[PDB]
């Protein structure tokens, strides 16, 4: 189709320019990987209550990681940074976003309307108004076009594994969005049909099973331990018939690479 | 005090959230256009139309796209600073009443508009409000796309977006009939309506309501059926009682145009959006074999 190759090339250039700093959490004085996991699990809940798109959630997480790469923040203000980022992502991406009074209400009145609007302005200044970033979700919908034939179960399971990677900064901050999408697509296909990463996507992307191997071994372990994780909101969501109940499928014991 | 280096000269026009003046930089001499947004009256913070306009225009640098130079964030206001151009295409057509617009100038303006739109589409942006008022000209023969406040970033493949966009006289048939999905083909339909208008100097399809607009398009191009456009009798707002008009001879739709000119206009106005021509492929059409760059007579 007419512009599909031009657009894939341009997004591969912009994902390197919008990438967060891999070692930032070691330099923050007061916050931890565990406190960030807690914030991201709460945002998944907010998106379900107001019925927002998956893409809106992926964008807010990219804005948070970039802000904390250059600004120190105390544990009592982390929730105010996250409420402002989910407001901006909604104004960018949604047909009807929620009003500012609804974002003030979900914090149980921890913060005032005046504080929320002053934080919106400071986030815009720190990112220099640069909000059109590439996501794991935007690479997955292009890769879905190479199925033969299309399979509703393979699509829903790949989205579910890509979403679990948002929760844990160690290890997923070290990989690019196009690479995490490749590992989630091959893992879903193999689990459901027994098939593998197709030759037509080697020609499009230049990635092989050998280049994808490190990210793949990490994502396999995440999938096997999901029922025991302290955070559980993503598994509850993907029980729904809108996503074909994919969170109830059993993971493969071994991958054979 | 951050606007200290600018001196206001005169008002240019009115707009949605902002109003627009011509100004001069006192240190460099540069002439500019300034758009102002008041935030005092804003109980909802920075508006969603301003957030899209700034983030997208920073990524688009090209000779036939108007340049955003700076953003100034002082007090209860946000100021946007743009390069200055002398006039809009709607005003210029009115002043050409007696002479008309010469064909080599018409051909050069269309070739330049197609270069700017192909650049937008290759970088995943839809414009969604192309009309003669939003197209600007200078004294050296250039034309440029402006006003990105109704634009959006799209994905591959698209999902469902805001309905009933585009000013009525320039709006595609797949939006009027309620279709679930639309894409890049809606901006090509608007530029085809504009090519016809530069040649005849009046709007091609001037309707007063949605059903009036649809019946004017059918009487000129014929009422569509399943052979011409597969899927059409299944669309949400299609009706079996629609009258059935015959299609007319293209030489009668814009009588002054030659054979190569008629060929290009008919490909930009195809009913099926899958078969409608792209901006990139149109650059190689034989209409453009002898194109140059004339200057216009302004004043
Ligand atoms: C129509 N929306 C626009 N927004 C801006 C910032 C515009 C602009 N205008 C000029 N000069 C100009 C000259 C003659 C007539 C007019 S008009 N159509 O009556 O308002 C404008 N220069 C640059 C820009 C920009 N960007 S237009």
């Amino acid at each position: 189709p007419d512009y599909h190759e031009d657009i894939h090339t341009y997004l591969r250039e912009m994902e390197v320019k919008c990438k967060p700093k891999v070692g930032y959490m070691k330099k923050q004085p007061d916050i931890t990987n565990s406190m960030r996991a807690i914030l991201v699990d709460w945002l998944v809940e907010v998106g379900e209550e107001y019925k927002l798109q998956n893409e809106t959630l992926h964008l807010a997480v990219n804005y948070i990681d970039r802000f904390l790469s250059s600004m120190s923040v105390l544990r009592g203000k982390l929730q105010l940074v996250g409420t402002a980022a989910m407001l901006l992502a909604s104004k960018f991406e949604e047909i009807y976003p929620p009003e500012v009074a609804e974002f003030v209400y979900i914090t149980d009145d921890t913060y005032t309307k005046k504080q929320v609007l002053r934080m919106e302005h400071l986030v815009l200044k720190v990112l220099t108004f640069d909000l059109a970033a590439p996501t794991v979700n935007q690479f997955l919908t292009q890769y879905f076009l190479h199925q033969q034939p299309a399979n509703c179960k393979v699509e829903s399971l790949a989205m579910f594994l890509g979403e679990l990677s948002l929760i844990d900064a160690d290890p997923y901050l070290k990989y690019l969005p196009s690479v995490i999408a490749g590992a989630a697509f091959h893992l879903a296909l193999y689990t459901v049909t027994g098939q593998s990463w197709p030759e037509s996507l080697i020609r499009k992307t230049g990635y092989t099973l050998e280049s994808l191997k490190p990210c793949l071994m990490d994502l396999h372990q995440t999938y096997l331990k999901a029922p025991q994780h302290a955070q559980q909101s993503i598994r509850e969501k993907y029980k729904n018939s809108k996503y074909h109940g994919v969170s109830l499928l059993n993971p493969p014991e071994t991958l054979n690479l | 005090g951050s606007m200290e280096n600018f001196q206001k000269v005169e008002k240019i026009g009115e707009g949605t959230y902002g109003v627009v003046y011509k100004a001069r930089n006192k240190l460099t001499g540069e002439v500019v256009a300034l758009k102002k947004i008041r935030l005092d009256t804003e109980t909802e913070g920075v508006p969603s139309t301003a957030i899209r306009e700034i983030s997208l225009l920073k990524e688009l640098n090209h000779p036939n796209i108007v340049k955003l130079l700076d953003v100034i964030h002082t007090e209860n206001k946000l100021y946007l600073v743009f390069e200055f151009l002398h006039q809009d295409l709607k005003k210029f057509m009115d002043a050409s009443a007696l002479t008309g617009i010469p064909l080599p100038l018409i051909k050069s303006y269309l070739f330049q508009l197609l270069q700017g739109l192909a650049f937008c589409h290759s970088h995943r942006v839809l414009h969604r409000d192309l009309k003669p008022q939003n197209l600007l000209i200078n004294t050296e023969g250039a034309i440029k796309l402006a006003d990105f406040g109704l634009a959006r970033a799209f994905g591959v493949p698209v999902r469902t977006y805001t309905h009933e966009v585009v000013t009525l006289w320039y709006r595609a048939p797949e939006i009027l009939l309620g279709c679930k999905y639309y894409s890049t083909a809606v901006d090509i339909w608007s530029l085809g309506c504009i090519f016809a208008e530069m040649v005849t100097r009046r709007a091609l399809f001037p309707g007063d309501s949605e059903i009036d607009q649809l019946f004017r398009i059918f009487r000129t191009l014929g009422t569509p059926d399943e052979v011409v456009w597969p899927g059409v009798t299944s669309m949400p707002d299609y009706k079996p009682s629609f009258p059935k008009w015959a299609r007319q001879d293209f030489s009668k739709v814009v009588p002054p145009l030659d054979e190569d000119g008629r060929s290009l206009l008919s490909q930009m106005l195809h009913y099926d959006p899958n078969k409608r021509i792209s901006a990139k492929a149109a650059l190689a059409h034989p209409f453009f074999q002898d194109v140059t760059k004339p200057v216009p007579h302004l004043r």
